[PDB]
């Protein structure tokens, strides 16, 4: 067994010799750690408390003593002092660990575990020593003095990143819990109590200094740029010389500085930076507001009302010129999406809100616009985009590239996809593509399936399901007409041409044609392919409009020869001409049964194209009021330059005639499926207020029209007028089934 | 490299680094003080061990050169005894100051393995035996008077 | 020159953790400096810790040193030091499990049970009662005679099967003498019907020492003293561990808030399609006898859909169909319409269960089969379920001494 | 004596 006093002096020389570090050697440590070892293992049985209170008496003197060449030093000396001893105390001490380790293990550890607490491990005794008598007393000069470093790093100049990283570290490490130190994890609880508290009330100092001193002197354009280098910069520093867990409180008070504060000032200069379209600082004050969560969402209502604006702008700019030129209109506004989506997907990073708000702008925007507004109906607007979208499809005299026009109807189905009223644009289409296919004059109908594949994507297959009948009509039509060629070449056949394309009343919206005279060769064709019609399937019906069907006729009385192509109508005409030449209007009319009107404007087209002579080629030939006793007398001497020219060109009174038709037989449309889907929610609702009951029926048919109130009153007031929807007894406000 | 140890009575041993760093001792002195290379060929005095423990000591440090780390502890366990390696069994084959010696020599450096193997041991020759027969196998005498031997009569007849 | 005592105090500290309770209570009969070291406080944390499962928050609650907590301790179920833990690990899985799920059965428990009532019934039966049996009645003495019980609760629509512990005085009272169930004593009874999973005292007529045999009485054999049995389990220990595994780790499902003996192999399921079709087990030998071998049988084929199933995807049980197949070669089909009588509708996420019931003259077997199903809104669309290949596992069929005779 | 040689014709189907 050794006495402490015995053996204390040695030990005492040793640990000092440890402290003023010169390079001791082992011999001397294995000879401090037997010192320890025989005394702790000599004979309230546990020897090893007093040895723990001279030791933390030494540290504690040790400690008071090295205070007393520091408490004077301010600013970058201080700092120097606190790093160098705290990084030769910190190794010193785990040496000193290492030596007393003994007493660390069988001691301490044996009187920690029953309670006592107040004795802790050598090396945790060392850090309470140093968190009591010299880290108290110098932690507001350190902490001034890192502050005072980090404020001359941030103004532009180099500092030593070594002492600021020495100084977090001991405040990270003086943290330890004296109670449990074996604890879990690092412990920051003298970090946030004396540093991270003042760097980070501190920083918020700064940077508004920084920035009321730099936005009042430059403009918003260049503080982005500040700002931006800003979070970056305090990116930086928390790896550089800080502790990993300031990132987030410093990222969100910076934030919360540079950007909150003057999120005022943003929004006054989003608008005229949207003005101008530079789309680079548009997407730097993208990707800075965006960190200030619930800050985007003003972004967005300023961004959709300056897309609606200038897509007002633009379609003013077009004017009444639109309003005839499909493409124009179109091109318009597929150029106004495209100009500000690109900015939505490359400055705003292609955000969920962004594209939202750009989609209710356009929504705003192609529904009502400068153009509805001057025909007074929103209609105006899917209908010039039917008118568009036939336009590229029609066989022009230079055909479309298939690429590009596979492209553009892309783009035409970007644009139909913020149009409200969808009916409008399916009657229009429809009757569009009619007129194109009885006619032969689809460019390809490779474009015509696309196009019909990408509206049954668009909006379900009710929408397009009379497109799609009407293509395979035209197909099986194909293939009838095929077999009545070859019965005609087996069976009798007929001196004239024959090829018809039998088409659905169920689809094809067209209208039926007046009373009609057949021509004998044409009486004997037709019943030849009745003929063949009940051969195949007999038990339905035909209705032999003669209003877009046509054909050539040899003109061997003229003096020259002709091949005209013409209207059945005008064919008939003819044929009425060759029986007799001297014919009145009267005459016409009785006995070729057609309607007035209809053969007035046939014999002003015939007038129009000097086809044959009037009664007085003196008289109003483009501009006159024909009467039943007039007579029009075949003329031998018409001149053209070809033969086979067509007289059936559309007149100029018709196209206006049945867009009124279509809006009118659209409207129709409106009315039944409107009165269809109140029927249905009357029927799974039974009773229901009514604004709840028209918002029930907006909500319903939302996805394929949304509809109109009047409309909807004025549909509910035939319904209660039918029984079907009668009122309740007594009541201004719900009804039953 | 290559540590040299020796004794109080001073005889070199050498030892290579990472067979003697399973002494926690030895290792806190070669990682902690950072192992100048100064006289790094010195000589490490060890005041408090014999020439032929301590050879024992390096002997089966070198037989668990390559033991896994043990398993953190086992306090609600039994901590089971009969766990000794066969080669631990046989090394420790020695007469009773030799084994405490042993013990002495192997708290001194602070091996885990070695003390615990030398406590199971130990353990094994005092668990379930009279007082008289731990008395005579450990050459203990009874410093009980009688009014001691009495005093612990009274307790500990909560146990018979 | 160098001996124990001779040793610093910290090694011998490590030298006397490595000792049992009884070495160092030994210890200090050796010397006068071992004796201070045998009484170490933190020596006897292990020692309480593992033999009386007594953690660091029951030792702040009492407020004693660990020494004295192991002396007052082996003061009161000192005899039973072997088996404390077992038992009050197996009490403390129970009592902590159930308290969520039945707070009843936890309120019902009543508190220990002293010496002087176990030697009561000890000098009344004549007998020595198990080392370890006495060990669980020192913590709880078990439960008033009310439903629901302790031990599991069987429900059938004609026959409730719920058995709690029996009190020593009950236990003593029911204490069996008559020939047959010789030197058998009751620990469980049902009150709604008459069975008692009797324990054996003594190896005598046939009976292996501490072992839980069911009630079993013969059918065949006029004479009373031939009474069949069902061995449960091992001793008592072994039995209560068991069960308490079983009810602890899911073995056992609760169910109605009441604690059930369906003994559930998760692999034996045979979902098809999107039904999972997972089938309990359960054993009753109140409706059993050995010979003639009926080994009634009964299950709750637990039933549902999972929510990928569309709404108008609502399954209804057309009719059941039966593949009883016993082990020794019988097969049996049974396409009785509907189950139990009832026709369900089995919507996405409804949970359906129905109990079954059969019996079975060989030893073990399996019933599979499918379950006709039918879509309420799709009328087309009929298919079903395939009922999985649990097998039946009924204890030992071990008879009385007397019937071989 | 006017000839006719190439005619089309366009027909509804409605069913009865």
């Amino acid at each position: 067994q050794i006495g402490l006093d015995q053996i204390w002096d040695d030990l005492r020389a040793g640990i000092q010799q440890v402290y003023t570090r010169q390079s001791m050697a082992k011999s001397r440590y294995m000879e401090l750690y037997t010192h320890v070892y025989n005394y702790c293992t000599s004979v309230a049985q546990f020897v090893g408390l007093e040895l723990y209170k001279r030791l933390k008496e030494f540290l504690k003197n040790y400690l008071t003593n090295l205070l007393k060449d520091g408490e004077d030093l301010m600013d970058e000396s201080v700092l120097k002092f606190y790093t160098q001893q705290w990084e030769d105390y910190r190794f010193s001490s785990k040496v000193l660990n290492g030596i007393c380790a003994y007493l660390n293990r069988h001691w301490v550890r044996r009187e920690c575990d029953e309670g006592r607490k107040g004795i802790y491990e050598i090396y945790s005794l060392a850090l309470v020593t140093w968190r009591d008598c010299l880290f108290r007393p110098l932690n507001k000069q350190v902490t001034n003095a890192v502050l005072k470093l980090i404020e001359k790093e941030r103004n532009g100049e180099t500092i030593n990143t070594r002492l600021i990283s020495g100084v977090v570290q001991s405040y990270v490490e003086l943290g330890l819990n004296e109670d449990d130190a074996f604890a879990k994890g690092p412990t920051l609880t003298v970090y946030k109590e004396s540093f991270e508290s003042q760097f980070l009330a501190d920083t918020e100092r700064f940077y508004t200094r920084e920035s009321t001193e730099f936005l009042q002197q430059n403009p918003v354009t260049e503080y982005m740029k500040k700002a931006e280098a800003r979070l970056l910069e305090e990116q930086r520093r928390v790896q550089v010389y800080l502790h990993e867990s300031t990132q987030d409180e410093l990222a969100r008070k910076c934030e919360q500085v540079l950007i909150e504060k003057h999120l005022e000032i943003f929004h006054t200069e989003f608008q005229n930076l949207l003005d101008a379209d530079k789309n680079e600082d548009l997407g730097r004050m993208y990707n800075l507001v965006s960190r200030i969560q619930d800050g985007l969402g003003e972004l967005k209502k300023l961004l959709e009302t300056h897309i609606h604006n200038q897509g007002l702008a633009a379609i003013e700019k077009c004017g009444e010129a639109a309003l005839n030129d499909p493409k124009m209109y179109v091109q318009t506004v597929l150029d106004v999406h495209k100009k500000y989506n690109a900015l939505v997907m490359s400055a705003f990073n292609n955000d969920a809100g962004f594209v939202a708000a750009l989609d209710k702008a356009c929504g705003r925007f192609i529904n009502n616009n400068a153009v509805t507004k001057m025909a007074q109906s929103s209609s105006k607007s899917p209908e010039l985009l039917a008118r568009y979208c036939d336009s590229l499809l029609k066989k022009s005299s230079k055909n479309p590239e298939e690429a590009e026009l596979e492209d553009t109807l892309n783009q035409v189905m970007v644009v139909f996809k913020y149009i409200e009223d969808k009916d409008v644009f399916q009657k229009f289409y429809a009757k569009m593509l009619a007129k194109r296919l009885v006619h032969q004059n689809s460019a390809s109908d490779d474009a015509e399936a696309s196009m019909i594949s990408k509206l049954k994507q668009a909006c379900g297959f009710e929408y397009t399901s009379k497109l799609q009948r009407m293509f395979q009509d035209i197909g099986v039509s194909k293939d009838l007409n095929e077999q009545f060629k070859k019965h005609l070449t087996n069976s009798e056949p007929l001196d004239l041409d024959f090829s018809i394309q039998v088409l659905s009343s169920g689809s094809w919206p067209f209208q039926q044609s007046c009373t009609f005279a057949l021509p004998s060769e044409l009486e004997r064709s037709y019943q030849r392919f009745t003929a063949f019609y009940a051969s195949r399937h007999s038990g339905r019906k035909l209705t032999w409009l003669y209003q877009l069907s046509k054909g050539e006729l040899v003109t061997n009385c003229f003096k020259n020869r002709y091949t005209l192509q013409a209207s059945t109508f005008q064919m008939a005409i003819l044929l009425q001409y060759n029986t007799e030449d001297a014919y009145t209007v009267q005459q016409l009319t009785d006995s070729t049964q057609i309607k007035m009107d209809i053969l007035a404007q046939v014999l002003q087209i015939l007038l129009k194209s000097k086809l044959l002579v009037l009664e007085d080629e003196n008289a109003n030939v483009d501009e006159v009021e024909l009467k039943p006793d007039t007579l029009i007398k075949l003329y031998l001497g018409y001149k053209n330059k070809k033969l086979r020219v067509n007289i059936n060109v559309p007149m100029k009174t018709e196209q206006k005639q049945e867009q009124e038709t279509t809006h009118k037989n659209i409207e129709e449309d409106r009315k039944l499926l409107i009165q269809a889907a109140i029927v249905r929610i009357m029927k799974m609702r039974k009773v229901l207020k009514h604004q709840q009951l028209l918002g029930e029926v907006l909500t319903q048919l939302s996805s394929r029209f949304k509809p109109r109130v009047p409309v909807i009153k004025k549909c509910i007031d035939i319904l209660i007028e039918k029984e079907y929807l009668e009122r309740v007894d007594g009541e201004k406000d719900t009804y039953s089934y | 490299p290559s540590i040299k140890l020796q004794s109080s009575d001073g005889e070199i041993f050498e030892v290579d680094v990472e067979i003697a760093k399973q002494s926690v001792t030895i290792k806190t002195m070669l990682e902690d003080l950072g192992m100048d290379d100064e006289g790094d060929d010195d000589p490490v005095p060890l005041p408090n061990v014999n020439a032929a423990i301590l050879k024992k000591v390096i002997q089966w440090c070198t037989h668990h050169k390559d033991d896994p780390p043990p398993p953190e502890d086992d306090e609600n366990k039994e901590k089971r005894t009969d766990d000794i390696p066969v080669w631990d069994q046989e090394f420790l084959k020695v007469d009773q100051g030799t084994l405490f010696e042993l013990i002495l020599a192997a708290n001194y450096l602070d091996i885990k393995g070695l003390l615990d193997v030398t406590c199971k041991t130990v353990a094994n020759m005092i668990k379930g035996k009279t007082p008289e027969e731990i008395r005579k196998t450990f050459n203990i005498k009874n410093d009980f008077t009688e009014e001691e031997e009495a005093q612990v009569r009274k307790e500990n007849q909560w146990c018979e | 020159p160098l001996t124990l005592e001779s040793l610093p105090t910290d090694p011998l500290l490590l030298i006397l953790s490595f000792l049992d309770y009884r070495d160092l209570i030994n210890c200090c009969y050796v010397s006068r400096r071992l004796s201070q070291l045998s009484s170490h406080d933190p020596l006897w944390r292990r020692h309480c810790k593992k033999y009386w499962l007594i953690s660091e928050e029951e030792k702040t609650q009492k407020n004693q040193c660990w020494k004295s907590l192991f002396i007052d301790t082996y003061s009161d179920v000192g005899r039973y030091i072997d088996h404390y833990a077992a038992i009050k690990k197996a009490w403390d899985d129970l009592k902590k499990y159930l308290e969520p799920r039945c707070p009843r059965m936890v309120l019902s428990l009543k508190e220990g049970a002293r010496e002087e009532d176990l030697d009561a019934v000890e000098a009344q039966i004549g007998c020595k009662l198990p080392d370890d049996y006495r060990c669980s009645y020192r913590i709880h003495n078990g439960q008033k005679l009310v439903v629901p019980g302790l031990l599991g609760s069987m429900a059938l629509s004609n026959h409730y099967r719920s058995e709690d512990l029996l009190d020593v005085d009950t236990a003593a009272g029911g204490f069996q003498q008559r020939q047959g169930l010789k030197y058998c004593l009751p620990l469980t009874f049902c009150i709604h019907t008459g069975l008692s999973q009797y324990i054996a005292v003594e190896a005598a007529e046939g009976r292996n020492k501490n072992e839980v045999f069911y009630q079993c009485p013969d059918q065949m054999a006029r004479n009373p003293a031939a009474i069949d049995m069902f061995i449960i389990g091992a001793t008592f220990t072994d039995w209560f561990t068991s069960y308490v595994k079983n009810v602890v780790s899911g073995g056992f499902p609760i169910i109605r808030d009441q604690i059930f003996r369906y003994v559930h192999d998760p692999e034996c399921v045979a979902t098809t399609g999107d039904i999972t079709v997972s089938v309990s087990t359960s054993f009753l030998p109140e409706l059993s006898s050995v010979h003639p071998p009926h080994y009634f049988f009964t299950y709750r084929i637990r039933i549902e859909m999972s929510k990928d199933a569309l709404p108008e995807k609502a399954c209804q049980l057309d009719s059941r169909y039966w593949r009883i197949t016993n082990a020794k070669g019988d097969v049996e089909e049974v396409q009785g319409p509907g189950v139990v009588g009832e026709f369900p509708i089995i919507s996405p996420g409804r949970v359906y269960e129905y109990t079954s019931c059969t019996t079975f003259s060989t030893t073990s077997g399996y019933m599979e089969g499918y379950y006709t199903f039918h879509f309420l809104y799709f009328k087309d669309k009929i298919f079903n379920v395939a009922i999985p290949r649990f097998h039946m596992a009924c204890p030992t069929f071990r008879v009385s001494i007397a019937r071989l005779e | 004596r006017f000839e006719v040689k190439k005619w089309n014709a366009v027909a509804l189907w409605a069913w009865d």
